């Protein structure tokens, strides 16, 4: 499906996980920020490409990036 | 004559247009009583047209084929009053406006809440800024030569390459 | 003067051969 | 899923062999040939009355402006 | 009066006043100096 | 954490039917099944359009998309304070536990979770596409 | 210490930042060993998302 | 699983109709195909070029065959000024009898189309006279296209596939293309003109059976090899010469007269022969510049490195440009399209004022169609050049090798470039629109003497410097004492001055305030289209809103509603937005050309001179006035030969509006509607038995933009072509 | 025109039959699963 990437600029605010409508992102332990956590995308095959996770990231430029592509059945959001 | 244009004083098309406009106004006038207000308005129209055409003739405008004044904007000394003189007047006014606006922006960037000063204009500050636009070219040259007019490229936000 | 039926059929055959060559080039571009 | 609908259907099975169990081989080729030949024959053998394009012009040329013909 | 003066100093009210003054000035100038294509000098 | 199994004896909410529901995709490709526990009979809004009463206890609802499952679950969590979990069901009878992969919701950081897709550099430090010409890989994949 | 002093005026060298070649105020610097972007910078003007603060490493910030 | 888009695994696995659309629309993007190697890329491009050459030659051979088979080429040649050319016959089964008899023109026995491509004039000029000549040419071009197809197949074979290094041999390619492709081809064409075209225009009949017998000049090749070339210009054709007839003909084969043929109002054949000979010599000389295999020539890379100013104002100069240009096919494509668009504009601007074909100036509809054709082609080519420059920046630009050279310096100060283009566009638009509205209001109030009519004195001064005596500037070939006039009075000025002082042709037409305003509108259009295109090209790699735009490619929909919204943020979207502006600009250009030439041909140029200064004149005296015969092509009282153009006029209007549909409503409405329709089909009896295989989805965002653009452009082109042809042919004036 | 019947032959083919065969072949090709 689409490709979702997380960068070291993340601050572990979890706001991208809460905005995801298909449960693609999750928070994992990390040691590069004060929050001691970082976002991750273990199940991007369920990603639809809404980039709501991108709109919720507060860093200057996005620590979470969605690149789109493939456009499989789950990606197109088809119920038929 | 500056692109085969005859002066409008001896332009037959210019006189023809004079005659046609006056005749049309008089034809519109014939259907009103002499003492009526519409008659006064139409007679004022006729006087206005006559003085307009006399003024156009007296300034040596160049009429082409038929009667239509044409403007020469090449810098000819005989036509400086068409573009160069009003052009300079415009440049003075436009530079006034821009310069005073820039001055106001400068004078409100040092304020504690500049955005409130932009949506709610400080009328006394704005007016004493506007008063300074009389000698705007001198101030512009002074700022250009001193280096306070142009920001250095090292302090201006640019996108990645 | 006007062209004859022999010329018409010669043109048709030439176009058919050019079509064969076109199909060949298309198959060569395909793979 | 009731199987008893028709009684006399030997003729329909007998007469339909070119289409059934042929798919791309026979039916499609037959259809292409019998459409191409059919339309070609109709367009080549149509008379003037039925088809106006083959009737041809009947009045004099209308002729164009500036004397160009 | 502080609040009234602040409201009158807002962008739209000041724009209305300034542009109306400019329009009146131009209209009166055209009343007394109409239909000129050339600046006489 | 042992994933729960999908019970086939869980009553469904009281719903009167809708044109927004399972279609041919549900029977040829996949569908989803969300389960939650409710303390009382209350009215909620179906993600496909309409209203229903959830049972005073276990519930079992069939959906056509994962996004609808998340929408209903989010409303349940932030409105009725109800824990939920859903599964992906295939036409061959395969059931896959989906949302709490480790039993903890993704918003809370949990140990034992692996970092997938995490890049150890800034987003602006990506390689240019020109350097990766004729190589079947992307700049963000490095 | 790690980076600039608290309250100091720093200029951003991140090319992808909305505030490249812009000045901000340092709010806090974290001394925890392992933090990659510990310096917190406040800015007078917001970015497109509406955020006026960010985190930078000391090597991409210079003193005025 | 290896479905229709065999070059893309992702599209093949798409279970929607998007797979079909994107496989159709991404076929020729070879660099994007899976498992693509540069060697295979170059060989595929080579074979595709062969295929395109074959297609072009087939197209021209079909034109020749149809003119030979269904045309009146011989009848037209016997009487060009009173015979309408025939393009091809019509066999429409849907016609009625009135349509059959309405379209029977040109002395045909049935419905025919009247050609407006100028092929009749062009073929008559180059010596073709009978239908057998055209048939032979068509057969020959069929053979040529077959040969190119054979070559394209051959060079794809394992033992004749060229290597990448062969494809990157720039010096040898330039040498061969300048010497042979450009120079030797022009030499051969001037040989044709000397041997066939000129004798044909002088009454002689030279064909393959007497090429070695027919003597082009009485003194053949003697004075050529003796250095006394003037013998080939001693006896030019007189002014009483009739084209194709021995009466009044001369014996010179390479003259230098200049001007126009008095009877055909076209350039002399001998002048064109000497032209082609001279440029052939120049090109053959120029093609010996670069170093290929013999130790002499130039190294283009070293030329580029050497050209760096010592002051550092240009940075490193042109260092690294050779590799950047030779390694990037998109840079080469952009340069080629830029040059081709400029040259197409040049062709359009030079063939209407200097008609090279006999009896082409008298054919007004043909001239108008040719001008509009090549101008629209040029505009599209320019948009393509800029789009491919953007694609170069995204996909082929390496900042590492291009460090501080001219390209890097353009990227560095791109904000200045874009801001100054914005200022120029704003100034031009504001002031031109304001002057037009001023003139409109003055005409509305009944006071036309108050218009701001600015005389285009700079262009009139240039016209006077070209010999135009109408404006009385008396300088540079308008004055007898000028050294240029004295130098030229012996060679071309006798013809050039006569042609330019004739106001019945289109050689340096008289211009006025309307011409000033419309040229400034043209400058506005060019500047704004260039602003959009350059902004797309220079912001393609990134911007403040999307610093990482290069990783997303050239054509992507958006970056989502975050950061305020990112619609049309890609460079492809800049091209999408610039296509509208180029269409508008070429529309203005062609509107001006067409109106100027309607009022010139009818003899009443006062209408243009008085009405073109205000926009109501443009609407009424050009659009409303000239569409009367167009809209009457078919009516309740009957129909005529302009019915097809009326129908195409309405058709173009309809396609334009459908483009509006695809451009306004964006995606979601249709996706929800398609969801509803899928439900409806799945729930309908006797129809749920029929099932789709590709799940129906609404068109994507980029696809929607492209489809709307295609509809918009097709409607634009068809509507204007129908109006142009109908209004120039309904009244041959 | 040397052969007036030849348009009446060719136009129907390239107008109806050639599109029919072309679209049928392309529909069969783009709907393959392989
Ligand atoms: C200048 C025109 C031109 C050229 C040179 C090419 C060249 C190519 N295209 Mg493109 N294409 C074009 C126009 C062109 N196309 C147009 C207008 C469209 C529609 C939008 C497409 C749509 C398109 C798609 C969707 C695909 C291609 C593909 C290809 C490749 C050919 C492989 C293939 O499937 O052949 C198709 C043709 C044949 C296999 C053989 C037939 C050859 C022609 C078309 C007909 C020959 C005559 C015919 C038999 C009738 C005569 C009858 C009798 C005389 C024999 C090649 C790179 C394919 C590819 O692999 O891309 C990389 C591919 O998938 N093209
Ligand atoms: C703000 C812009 C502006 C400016 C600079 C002017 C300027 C002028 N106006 Mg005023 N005027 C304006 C707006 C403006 N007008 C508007 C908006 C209206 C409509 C309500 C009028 C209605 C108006 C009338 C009815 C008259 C003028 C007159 C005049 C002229 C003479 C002034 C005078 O006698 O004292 C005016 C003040 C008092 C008498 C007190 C003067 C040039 C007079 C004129 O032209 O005299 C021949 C005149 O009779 N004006
Ligand atoms: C950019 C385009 C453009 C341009 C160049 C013009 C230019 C002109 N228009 Mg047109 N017009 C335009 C757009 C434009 N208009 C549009 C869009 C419309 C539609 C709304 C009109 C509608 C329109 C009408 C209906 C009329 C004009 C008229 C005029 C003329 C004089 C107007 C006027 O107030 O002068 C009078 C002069 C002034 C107001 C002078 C400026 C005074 C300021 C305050 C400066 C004061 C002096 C300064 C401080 C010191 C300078 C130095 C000193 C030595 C002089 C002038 C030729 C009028 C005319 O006479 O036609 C020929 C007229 O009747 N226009
Ligand atoms: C003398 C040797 C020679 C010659 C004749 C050619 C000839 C050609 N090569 Mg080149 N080539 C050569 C050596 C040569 N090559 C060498 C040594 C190499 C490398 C070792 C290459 C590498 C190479 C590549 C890589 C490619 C070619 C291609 C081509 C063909 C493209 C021509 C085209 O589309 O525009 C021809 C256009 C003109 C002749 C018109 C020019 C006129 C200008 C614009 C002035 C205006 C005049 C105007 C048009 C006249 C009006 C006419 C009007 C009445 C209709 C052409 C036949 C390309 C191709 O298509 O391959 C199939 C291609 O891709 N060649
Ligand atoms: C979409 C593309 C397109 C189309 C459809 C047209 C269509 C047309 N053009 Mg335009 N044109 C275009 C693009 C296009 N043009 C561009 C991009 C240019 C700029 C280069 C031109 C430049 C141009 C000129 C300068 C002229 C035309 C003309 C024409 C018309 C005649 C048909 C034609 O070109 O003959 C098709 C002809 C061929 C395909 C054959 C060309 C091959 C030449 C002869 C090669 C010569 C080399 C030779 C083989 C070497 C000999 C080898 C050895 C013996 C030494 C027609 C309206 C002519 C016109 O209006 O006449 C009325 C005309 O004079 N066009
Ligand atoms: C590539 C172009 C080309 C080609 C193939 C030819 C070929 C020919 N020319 Mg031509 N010619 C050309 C260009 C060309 N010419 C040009 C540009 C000019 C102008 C200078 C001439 C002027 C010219 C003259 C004046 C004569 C020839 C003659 C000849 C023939 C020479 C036979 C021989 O050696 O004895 C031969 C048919 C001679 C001929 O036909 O002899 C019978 C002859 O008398 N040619
Ligand atoms: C020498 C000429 C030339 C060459 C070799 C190329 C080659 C290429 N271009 Mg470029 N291009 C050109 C000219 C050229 N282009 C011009 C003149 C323009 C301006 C219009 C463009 C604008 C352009 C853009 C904007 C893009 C390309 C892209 C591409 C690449 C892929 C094209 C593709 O997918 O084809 C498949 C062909 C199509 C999709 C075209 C389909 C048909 C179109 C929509 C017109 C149909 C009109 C109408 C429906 C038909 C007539 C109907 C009738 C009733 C009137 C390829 C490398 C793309 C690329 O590189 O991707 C990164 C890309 O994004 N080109
Ligand atoms: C008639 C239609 C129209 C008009 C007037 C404009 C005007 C403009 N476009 Mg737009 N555009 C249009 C159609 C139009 N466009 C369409 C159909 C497309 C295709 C989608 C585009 C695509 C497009 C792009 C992609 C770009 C532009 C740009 C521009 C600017 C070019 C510079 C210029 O002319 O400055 C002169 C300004 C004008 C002509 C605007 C009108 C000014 C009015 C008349 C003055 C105000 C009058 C009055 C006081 C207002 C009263 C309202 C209220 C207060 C009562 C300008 C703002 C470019 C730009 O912004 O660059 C700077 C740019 O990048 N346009
Ligand atoms: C591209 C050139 C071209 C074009 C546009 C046309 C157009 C037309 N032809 Mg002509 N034709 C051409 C070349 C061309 N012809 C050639 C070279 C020959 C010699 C065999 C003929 C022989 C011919 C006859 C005998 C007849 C027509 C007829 C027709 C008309 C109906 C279509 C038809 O039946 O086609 C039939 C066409 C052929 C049998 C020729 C084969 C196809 C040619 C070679 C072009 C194919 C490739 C081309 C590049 C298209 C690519 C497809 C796409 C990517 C654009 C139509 C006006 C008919 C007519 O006049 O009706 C009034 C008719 O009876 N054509
Ligand atoms: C983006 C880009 C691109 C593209 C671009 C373009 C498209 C451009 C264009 C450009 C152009 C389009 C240009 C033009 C130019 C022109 C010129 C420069 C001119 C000149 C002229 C002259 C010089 C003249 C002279 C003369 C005259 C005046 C007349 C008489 C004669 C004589 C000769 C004396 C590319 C891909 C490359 C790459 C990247 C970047
Ligand atoms: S990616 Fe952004 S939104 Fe998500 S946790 Fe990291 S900083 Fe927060």
């Amino acid at each position: 499906a689409h490709s979702v990437k997380i960068y070291d600029t993340c601050i572990g605010c979890t706001q991208c996980v809460r905005a995801c409508p298909t449960d693609v992102l999750e928070m994992v332990p990390w040691d590069g920020c004060k929050a001691s956590q970082i976002a991750s995308a273990p199940r991007t095959e369920d990603c639809v490409g809404c980039k709501r996770c991108e709109s919720a990231c507060p860093t200057d430029f996005l620590s979470v990036r969605v690149y789109l592509g493939a456009e499989t059945t789950r990606s197109m959001g088809l119920a038929y | 004559d500056v692109a085969g244009l005859t002066p409008c004083k001896e332009s037959k098309g210019f006189a023809k247009r004079q005659k046609q406009e006056i005749k049309k106004l008089e034809g519109r006038l014939k259907l009103y009583a002499p003492d009526s207000a519409p008659a006064l308005a139409i007679n004022a129209t006729i006087e206005k047209t006559k003085r307009r055409f006399e003024f156009y003739g007296n300034q040596g405008l160049l009429c082409g084929t038929d009667g239509l004044p044409h403007l020469i904007v090449d810098g000819d000394q005989a036509h400086l009053g068409e573009f160069v003189y009003p052009g300079l007047v415009f440049l003075y006014i436009a530079g006034w406006i821009g310069w005073v606006g820039r001055a106001y922006l400068i004078d409100v960037r040092t304020s504690k809440k500049p955005t409130e000063k932009e949506i709610i204009i400080d009328v006394p500050l704005a007016l004493r800024i506007m008063s300074k636009g009389l000698t705007w070219p001198v101030a512009a040259i002074g700022e250009l030569r001193s280096g306070k007019l142009v920001e250095k490229s090292s302090n201006i936000t640019v996108s990645p390459r | 003067t006007s062209i004859s039926d022999s010329q018409i059929i010669v043109a048709l055959v030439s176009a058919f051969i050019t079509g064969i060559l076109a199909l060949r080039l298309g198959k060569s571009l395909y793979q | 899923d009731d199987p008893n609908r028709y009684n006399g259907f030997q003729n329909k099975f007998f007469e339909t062999f070119a289409g059934a169990f042929t798919k791309r081989g026979l039916l499609l080729k037959f259809l292409v040939l019998g459409g191409a030949t059919t339309i070609g024959y109709l367009g080549s053998t149509s008379s003037g009355d039925l088809l106006a394009i083959k009737n041809g012009p009947k009045q004099a040329p209308i002729m164009g402006p500036r004397g160009r013909k | 009066m502080q609040d009234v003066k602040t409201y009158l100093s807002t962008a739209p009210v000041l724009a209305t006043l300034w542009f109306g003054f400019l329009a009146g000035l131009l209209i009166e100038i055209n009343r007394f100096f109409p239909d000129a294509l050339v600046l006489p000098l | 954490f042992t994933p729960p199994t999908l019970n086939a004896d869980t009553p469904a909410p009281i719903f009167g039917g809708s044109t927004g529901g399972l279609l041919r995709k549900a029977q040829v490709e996949e569908f989803y099944v969300i389960t939650w526990e409710s303390p009382k009979e209350q009215i909620f809004e179906m993600p496909t359009g309409g209203a229903a009463i959830m049972r005073s206890g276990p519930n079992l609802l069939k959906l056509a998309r994962k996004e609808q499952c998340l929408a209903l679950g989010a409303r349940l969590r932030t409105k009725f304070k109800i824990q939920y979990q859903f599964y992906r069901v295939f036409p061959n009878g395969e059931v896959q536990y989906l949302h709490p992969k480790d039993g903890v919701y993704p918003e809370k950081v949990n140990a034992g979770r692996t970092a997938v897709g995490v890049n150890n550099r800034s987003i602006g430090q990506n390689a240019n596409p020109a350097e990766l010409k004729f190589a079947h890989k992307q700049a963000y994949d490095l | 210490v790690i980076g600039p002093k608290r309250g100091s005026i720093v200029k951003v060298l991140r090319r992808e930042s909305y505030w490249f070649n812009d000045t901000g105020k340092v709010v806090a610097v974290d001394q925890a060993p392992g933090v990659r972007y510990p310096v917190v910078v406040r800015f007078d003007k917001v970015n497109y998302a509406g955020v006026s603060t960010n985190n930078y490493s000391p090597d991409e910030l210079e003193q005025s | 699983a290896s479905r229709f888009p065999k070059f893309s695994r992702g599209l093949s696995q798409d279970p929607t109709t998007r797979r079909i659309w994107f496989g159709i629309a991404t076929a020729h993007d070879f660099e994007s195909h899976d498992d693509m190697t540069e060697e295979r890329l170059y060989q595929k491009i080579f074979a595709s070029h062969f295929g395109q050459l074959a297609i072009i030659f087939l197209w021209t051979s079909g034109n020749l065959f149809h003119v030979a088979w269904q045309g009146n080429f011989e009848a037209w040649g016997q009487d060009p000024l009173h015979v309408r050319p025939i393009a091809h016959a019509i066999w429409d089964p849907h016609f009625g009898q009135p349509a059959v008899e309405a379209f029977t023109r040109g002395g045909a026995s049935g419905p025919v189309n009247i050609a407006y491509s100028g092929v009749y004039q062009w073929w008559y000029t180059i010596g073709l006279r009978t239908n057998q000549d055209l048939y032979g040419g068509s057969i020959f071009l069929l053979f040529v296209s077959a040969l190119f197809l054979i070559a394209g197949w051959l060079h794809l074979q394992p033992k004749w596939k060229p290597s990448v290094s062969w494809f990157k041999n720039a010096e040898s390619r330039l040498n061969h293309h300048l010497s042979g492709l450009f120079g030797v081809s022009s030499l051969a064409w001037t040989g044709h003109l000397v041997h066939v075209a000129i004798p044909e225009s002088r009454g002689e009949h030279v064909r393959w059976n007497n090429l070695l017998t027919a003597l082009p000049h009485p003194q053949g090749l003697g004075p050529f090899f003796a250095g006394q070339w003037n013998v080939y210009a001693q006896n030019p054709d007189s002014n009483s010469h009739l084209f194709g007839t021995s009466e009044g003909a001369g014996t010179a084969i390479l003259t230098f007269l200049g001007g126009f043929h008095p009877q055909t109002q076209s350039l002399w054949l001998t002048d064109m022969a000497h032209h082609h000979l001279a440029i052939a010599v120049i090109f053959i000389i120029a093609g010996h510049m670069y170093r290929t295999n013999f130790g002499i020539g130039h190294s283009m890379k070293e030329i580029l490195e050497a050209h760096t100013p010592p002051g550092g104002r240009l940075g490193r100069g042109h260092k690294g440009l050779y590799d950047t240009i030779n390694n990037s096919l998109h840079f080469q494509l952009g340069l080629a399209l830029a040059s081709l668009g400029v040259i197409t504009s040049l062709v359009a601007q030079h063939m209407y004022s200097l008609p090279p074909y006999a009896f082409l100036a008298q054919d007004f509809t043909t001239q108008a169609a040719l001008y509009t054709h090549h101008q629209y082609i040029a505009g599209f080519i320019m948009t393509g050049a800029f789009a491919h420059g953007a694609i170069f920046f995204i996909r082929d630009y390496n900042p590492e090798q291009n460090k501080d050279n001219v390209l890097a310096r353009m990227l560095e100060h791109k904000e200045a470039i874009i801001s100054h283009l914005s200022w120029a566009s704003l100034f031009l638009g504001f002031h031109t629109l304001g002057l037009y509205v001023h003139n409109d209001v003055m005409l509305a109030f009944g006071t036309p003497e108050k218009q701001i009519l600015i005389e285009p004195v700079f262009a009139q001064w240039i016209q006077s410097a070209h010999g135009k005596a109408l404006y009385g500037f008396d300088v540079l070939l308008s004055s007898a004492d000028s050294p240029a006039f004295n130098a030229g009075q012996t060679l071309w000025l006798p013809g050039w001055l006569d042609a330019i002082n004739n106001n019945s042709n289109s050689l340096f037409l008289t211009i006025g305030p309307g011409d000033f305003l419309v040229h400034h509108a043209i400058a506005l259009g060019l500047h704004t289209t260039t602003l959009i295109l350059v902004k797309g090209a220079l912001d393609a790699r990134g911007s403040k809103l999307m610093p990482d735009k290069k990783e997303f490619g050239y054509s992507f929909p958006c970056d989502g509603p975050g950061r305020g919204g990112t619609c049309d943020i890609s460079a492809w979207d800049a091209f999408y937005l610039a296509v509208f502006w180029m269409l508008n600009t070429i529309g203005w250009v062609t509107f001006y050309w067409h109106w100027k030439h309607i009022t010139l041909w009818q003899g009443n140029v006062a209408q243009f001179n008085e009405s073109s200064t205000y926009l109501m004149g443009w609407l009424r005296d050009y659009l409303w006035l000239n569409s009367s015969q167009l809209i009457n092509g078919y009516n309740p009282f009957g129909m005529n030969s302009l019915s097809v153009w009326a129908w195409m006029f309405l058709f173009g209007h309809l396609v334009w509006a459908t483009g509006f549909m695809f451009l306004i409503s964006w995606r979601g409405y249709w996706q929800e509607l398609i969801e509803t329709l899928a439900w409806a089909h799945e729930r309908t009896p006797l129809a749920n038995l029929v099932r789709w295989k590709d799940k129906p989805v609404a068109l994507s965002i980029v696809q929607a933009r492209l489809v709307g653009l295609a509809h918009f452009s097709v409607g634009y082109i068809f509507t204007y072509a129908a109006f142009l042809i109908a209004s120039t042919s309904g009244k041959f004036g | 025109m040397t052969a007036s019947y030849l348009p009446s032959i060719f136009v129907p083919l390239i107008g109806l039959v050639f599109p029919a065969i072309t679209m049928a072949s392309l529909f069969i090709y783009i709907e393959q699963d392989e």
